[PDB]
RNA sequence: GUGGGAGAGGGUGGUGGAAUUCCCGGAGUAGCGGUGAAAUGCGCAGAUACCGGGAGGAACGCCGAUGGCGAAGGCAGCCACCUGGUCCACCCGUGACGCUGAGGCGCGAAAGCGUGGGGAGCAAACCGGAUUAGAUACCCGGGUAGUCCACGCCCUAAACGAUGCGCGCUAGGUCUCUGGGUCUCCUGGGGGCCGAAGCUAACGCGUUAAGCGCGCCGCCUGGGGAGUACGGCCGCAAGGC
C-alpha cells in the first residue's frame, strides 16, 4: 500500500518542468532507474504526466539513468 | 485416515523387560495370531543372546533397533506426467515400524535352523552393525540421497 | 596460477540450466562450471541442487587461484538461482554483494511464439 | 471574435538508451541448447558464460491506468518544424446561414500485388528432429516470401458498443479525465460503474438510452442451396462491390 512516505509530501516547493534539477528528480526514481508510479510519488495525473517527460529529458541529457542495478538481493 | 488423524495404538508393556518396543517386536514376530509361540521364539532368542554375549539382551535389542532405523527414505511422486523417486525424511514412528519389520524379515532370510536362533543372530549382527536389516537401511538411504536432485519435490 | 584473491561471480540461471562464471574484478573469467560440467546431462541441470553443485565446483576451482572474496551478479529467472546464491554464500568464499543484473529490453525485439502475448 | 486549456490527433526532419543478432579483441574450457522426456542442431576451425569495442535493423521498458486523442481504421522514447480537431470563459459580432444525406468523391488494421531498397529479431511455405496407431499438427532445431522503407495498387474484418447521425425531454449516487468559478462545493465538456420512471422475450438498457419524441439515410422479411451462378463495374493479379 506504500505507507512509508510520499515523494511530494516529503518535498517542498519545486518546478515540475525543470529537467536540469537532478537532485530533486532522483527522488522520483526507484532504486532502479525506473520512474516511480503514482502511489509512490503522490502526484496528480497532470503532475505525473509532466514529470514523466521532464525525467525523460533529464535522461537524454545524461543526468538521470535509464536503468540501474538492484543490490542486496 | 481422511477425517481424523488416526492416533497411534498404545501397546501393553512386556511381561519380562517392561518395554512396549519388545511387545511390538513380538507382534511383528507373531504369525496367524500365535502370541505364545512368538513369545517363546523371542525369549529363547534372548537366552541365546546371553551365553553368546555378556551384555543383557535388552541393550543389544535396543541398539540393533537403533542401528536399523533409517533417517531418509524415498517415496514416489507423479509430477508432470512422469514418476519420480523423491527423497524425504522419516517420522520416528515409521522409523521404528520399518526397523522392526526389516529385523524380522531379514532374520527369516537367515539359514539358521530354528526361529529363535535366526532372531538372535539377526539381533546380534544388527547390533554390531551388519546383517540384512542394515543392508536394507543402507539401500534405502542410498536410493534416498541418490536422488537429491528431487529434494524440492518434498511436499 | 594468477592469485587473484578477489573477483566477481556471474550466475546465469535459466529454466533449463544454471551456469556459474567466476571472473576477476575486470570481468575476465578464471574458472567456471555448470550443470553439464557435473555429471547431470538432461533436464537435471535445471535443478536447484544441480545449481548448488555447479556453484560449489566453480568456487572450489577458484580456490586453486587463491580467491577469498567475490561479488555476486545474478542474471535470469530460473529455478536454482537462490540455491546457487546460498551455495556460494557458505563455501569459504566471502560474498561481498549480490546484484541482480538481468538484461531486460525496452521492447526492442519480437520474441518467439513461446514468449508471445507480450512485447 | 477575443482570451485561455488538455491531448500516443496527423505529416516531415533530426536524435537517445536498453536488448537481440553479427563482426573484432581480451580472458577462459567441455559443453551449450532444448523438452514431459528427448533428438536434430551448434561446439577442439574454442562454442555457451564474462569483459571491452564496432556494425546494423527493428521496437520504444518504467511512466501506463479501469487513462488520453481521433470520424473510423487507428495513434506510445525524445526534440524541432508544419498542421487538423476539440473544450472552456467573456456575451462581443453575423442573423436560421440549420439537420440528414441516394449518387459522387476521399480515407480505410492485417494479409496480399507491382517497382526499387532494406533485411537484426520473428516467421507462412519448406528442410529436419520428436511425438503418434499415423502426425501433411500441436512440441523442438533451422528457414524463404513477408514483416521494415519510398512510391503506386488492393477496399476486406468479430472495420464491434455486433447499438447510423442530429436535436429536445425524463430521479439521483459514485469513480475519473479536462477546464471555469464565490475552489467544503458549484458549473461545463468527456470517460466508467450502480441505479428513478420507463423499456425489453429475457439478459440487460437506463442524461454516453436499448426511455419519451421528431427529422433524414442504411438495412431485414424462414433455413440450406449461397455471398455461390450469371451479368455488370472495378482490379496487374489475388479478387472485391
Ligand atoms: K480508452
Ligand atoms: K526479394
Ligand atoms: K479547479
Ligand atoms: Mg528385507
Ligand atoms: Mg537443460
Ligand atoms: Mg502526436
Ligand atoms: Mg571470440
Ligand atoms: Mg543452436
Ligand atoms: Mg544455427
Ligand atoms: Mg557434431
Ligand atoms: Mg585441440
Ligand atoms: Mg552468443
Ligand atoms: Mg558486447
Ligand atoms: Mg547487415
Ligand atoms: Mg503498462
Ligand atoms: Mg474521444
Ligand atoms: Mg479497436
Ligand atoms: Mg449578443
Ligand atoms: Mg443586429
Ligand atoms: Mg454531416
Ligand atoms: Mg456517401
Ligand atoms: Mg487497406
Ligand atoms: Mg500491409
Ligand atoms: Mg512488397
Ligand atoms: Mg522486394
Ligand atoms: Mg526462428
Ligand atoms: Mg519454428
Ligand atoms: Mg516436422
Ligand atoms: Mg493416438
Ligand atoms: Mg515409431
Ligand atoms: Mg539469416
Ligand atoms: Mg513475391
Ligand atoms: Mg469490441
Ligand atoms: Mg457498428
Ligand atoms: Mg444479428
Ligand atoms: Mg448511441
Ligand atoms: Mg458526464
Ligand atoms: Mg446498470
Ligand atoms: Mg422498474
Ligand atoms: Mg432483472
Ligand atoms: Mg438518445
Ligand atoms: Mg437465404
Ligand atoms: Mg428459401
Ligand atoms: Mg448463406
Ligand atoms: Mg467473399
Ligand atoms: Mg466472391
Ligand atoms: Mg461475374
Ligand atoms: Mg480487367
Ligand atoms: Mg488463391
Ligand atoms: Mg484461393
Amino acid at each position: 500500500p506504500s505507507r512509508k512516505a510520499k515523494v511530494k509530501a516529503t518535498l517542498g516547493e519545486f518546478d515540475l518542468r525543470d529537467y536540469r534539477n537532478v537532485e530533486v528528480l532522483k527522488r522520483f526514481l526507484s532504486e532502479t532507474g525506473k520512474i516511480l508510479p503514482r502511489r509512490r510519488t503522490g502526484l496528480s495525473a497532470k503532475e505525473q504526466r509532466i514529470l514523466a517527460k521532464t525525467i525523460k529529458r533529464a535522461r537524454i541529457l545524461g543526468l538521470l539513468p535509464f536503468t540501474e542495478k538492484l543490490v542486496r538481493k | 485416515a481422511r477425517r481424523r488423524r488416526a492416533e497411534v495404538r498404545q501397546l501393553q508393556p512386556d511381561l519380562v523387560y517392561g518395554d512396549v518396543l519388545v511387545t511390538a517386536f513380538i507382534n511383528k514376530i507373531m504369525r496367524d495370531g500365535k502370541k505364545n509361540l512368538a513369545a517363546r521364539i523371542f525369549y529363547d532368542a534372548c537366552k541365546i543372546i546371553q551365553e553368546k554375549t555378556g551384555q543383557e539382551p535388552l541393550k543389544v535389542f535396543k541398539q540393533a533397533v537403533e542401528n536399523v532405523k533409517p533417517r531418509m527414505e524415498v517415496r514416489s511422486r507423479r509430477v508432470g506426467g512422469a514418476n519420480y523417486q523423491v527423497p524425504m525424511e522419516v517420522s520416528p514412528r515409521r522409523q521404528q515400524s520399518l526397523a522392526l519389520r526389516w529385523l524380522v524379515q531379514a532374520a527369516n532370510q537367515r539359514p539358521e535352523r530354528r526361529a529363535a536362533v535366526r532372531i538372535a543372530h539377526e539381533l546380534m549382527d544388527a547390533a554390531e552393525g551388519k546383517g540384512g536389516a542394515v543392508k536394507k537401511k543402507e539401500d534405502v538411504e542410498r536410493m534416498a540421497e541418490a536422488n537429491r536432485a528431487y529434494a524440492h519435490y518434498r511436499w | 596460477k594468477r592469485q587473484v584473491a578477489s573477483g566477481r561471480a556471474y550466475i546465469h540461471a535459466s529454466y533449463n540450466n544454471t551456469i556459474v562464471t567466476i571472473t576477476d574484478p575486470d570481468g575476465n573469467p578464471i574458472t567456471w562450471s555448470s550443470g553439464g560440467v557435473i555429471g547431470y546431462k538432461g533436464s537435471r541441470k535445471g535443478t536447484p541442487y544441480a545449481a548448488q553443485l555447479a556453484a560449489l565446483d566453480a568456487a572450489k576451482k577458484a580456490m586453486a587461484y587463491g580467491m577469498q572474496s567475490v561479488d555476486v551478479i545474478v542474471r535470469g529467472t530460473g529455478a536454482g538461482r537462490e540455491q546457487a546464491i546460498r551455495a556460494l554464500q557458505a563455501s569459504g568464499l566471502q560474498v561481498k554483494s549480490i546484484v541482480d543484473d538481468t538484461p531486460v529490453p525496452h521492447n526492442g525485439c519480437r520474441p518467439k511464439k513461446k514468449f508471445r502475448k507480450a512485447s
